């Protein structure tokens, strides 16, 4: 009967970048949803295949809390059945996807006046990525019939390019902290 | 990615020490240097990190006061000084790195 | 969505001046996506300028990009007669959009 | 400051087709948004593109509140984005959607045990939905090089089709009632508060 570490998550001091996207696992304890939901500090806050303010009465064998930093256009593509480079080569949800996903500006937190380069996003891969499939590899990416070995160039660039984040962006341009909680033998989350 | 660190070093008690440690692969300024601290016989230690964008280092407790993290960003050289050398202070002194909070040390 | 806005539409310098063309963009927008492109009478566009001031190769040193936010301009240092062409703008959300080309003709 | 008549949609005794949906205009009122969204008696409470928590504290210049009836598998091509029988040739959502979309299970309120077919959808149409195009023609639709002219028979079917909605259906074919709550913008003068 102990509660649910979600203060450890969300108000993280430091997120991850989405491609290399970050996963808790909550496992024997109990969470009060609502009040996540009451706190009307979030700009995004949609489910799918259940509702926010019945939440309070369920529970699941293990939920899982995604989460990660990407840019405002980008929000809309955490999503099922989206496409974009997000949701093609970094996260994507599968399309029976039964959980909620909550996103805030972040623009104070995460974007440095020369450019805070430290988030970063995938760029170049050779397909989609499953549902909940995560990409680290580093590889050059090879566009050529001539392959690379480990050397930019022509036809052969890093996968991987960084996210421009400056107080003087534009909104869309902006830097949001996402969180994602999917939802899933015998249960160990309620309220 | 790769991480190498300064050779060896013999100093007496009240010394001083300035270990370096130099990188190649990626953006030096990307991401977060920190060392680890193993002592003979015991197990590793987190000293602290200092991020290489802003320079403001973090000490955890017990390596403040003597301890000095240090960058030089015209050679990718993360950096590690120890004023006023005791004998206890004897130990391995790792580098490394921070991908994220995930992949926190992955390269050594 | 985006939409540019280059000026002027026609632009009259002799060989030798300096080129200024603009290109305007209807809300805030990264440097990171900005393209200028070449395009002489019957032939496919060259690309020029990427990001948003970063010469492609085989670009020679007399162009130079600049710009930020909303406003950018295509600077050619000291102009040539080969450089008498239509000269596009590009950005890019979801996809890519372009501007409607800037004409630079002999004074 | 008089209160707007949202319970005259959510709670309306008889709804619309999916092909054939309304739009009540919203004008002139305020709105206590959270006194919906805490009701915890929708299935389905997805907006897009703002917070339901921070919805009160907002204005807008005109609220669409939308309303219609399909099955609970569809409930999810009621967002921008999505494909399906519903999605392209009923009611359309547009890409760059910022309102919210509601729903609840109906098959308490919205079937009847011989089979209730009052309710239904377009199955058959030569493109997609405009957003927010309503189309009710019920012109017999032509699948080959030979024209209809009125007479039903082969390549030549009538474009609507009826949801068989009984209690015993499962739960996907099931109906759900949908409110679709649409916000607009500024630069006009707005009306509706909270
Ligand atoms: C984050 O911290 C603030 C301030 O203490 C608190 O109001 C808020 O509820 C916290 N969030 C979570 C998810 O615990
Ligand atoms: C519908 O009627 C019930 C019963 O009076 C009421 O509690 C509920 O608030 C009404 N819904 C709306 C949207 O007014």
């Amino acid at each position: 009967t102990n509660l649910c570490p979600f203060g450890e998550v969300f108000n993280a001091t430091r997120f991850a970048s989405v491609y290399a996207w970050n996963r808790k696992r909550i496992s024997n304890c109990v969470a009060d949803y609502s009040v996540l939901y009451n706190s009307a500090s979030f700009s995004t806050f949609k489910c799918y295949g259940v509702s926010p303010t019945k939440l309070n009465d369920l529970c699941f064998t293990n939920v899982y809390a995604d989460s990660f930093v990407i840019r405002g256009d980008e929000v809309r593509q955490i999503a099922p059945g989206q496409t974009g480079k997000i949701a093609d080569y970094n996260y994507k949800l599968p399309d029976d996807f039964t959980g909620c996903v909550i996103a805030w500006n972040s623009n104070n937190l995460d974007s440095k006046v020369g450019g805070n380069y430290n988030y970063l996003y995938r760029l170049f891969r050779k397909s989609n990525l499953k549902p909940f499939e995560r990409d680290i590899s580093t590889e050059i990416y090879q566009a050529g019939s001539t392959p690379c070995n480990g050397v930019e160039g022509f036809n052969c660039y890093f996968p991987l390019q960084s996210y421009g984040f400056q107080p003087t962006n534009g909104v869309g341009y902006q830097p949001y902290r996402v969180v994602v909680l999917s939802f899933e033998a015998p249960a160990t989350v309620c309220g | 990615v790769q991480l190498v660190q300064s050779g060896s070093e013999l100093k007496k008690p009240g010394a001083s020490v300035k270990v370096s440690c130099k990188a190649s692969g990626y953006t030096f300024t990307t991401y977060v240097m920190n060392w680890v601290r193993q002592a003979p016989g015991q197990g590793l230690e987190w000293m602290g990190w200092i991020n290489t964008n802003t320079g403001n280092p973090t000490y955890a407790q017990g390596f403040t006061g003597r301890f000095v993290f240090s960058l030089d960003t015209s050679v990718s050289t993360a950096s590690l000084q120890i004023s006023s050398l005791k004998a206890e202070d004897t130990a391995v002194y790792y580098c490394s790195c921070e991908i994220t909070t995930l992949g926190g040390m992955d390269v050594w | 969505e985006i939409v540019l806005t280059q000026s002027p539409g026609t632009l009259s310098l002799s060989p030798g001046e300096r080129a200024t063309l603009s290109c305007r963009a209807s809300q805030s927008v990264s440097s990171s996506y900005l393209a200028w492109y070449q395009q002489k009478p019957g032939q496919a566009p060259r690309l020029l300028i990427y990001g948003a001031s970063s010469r492609a190769t085989g670009i020679p040193d007399r162009f130079s990009g600049s710009g930020s936010g909303t406003d950018f301009t295509l600077t050619i240092s000291r102009l040539e007669p080969e450089d008498f062409a239509v000269y596009y703008c590009q950005q890019y959300g979801s996809s890519p959009t372009f501007g409607q080309g800037t004409k630079l003709e002999i004074k």
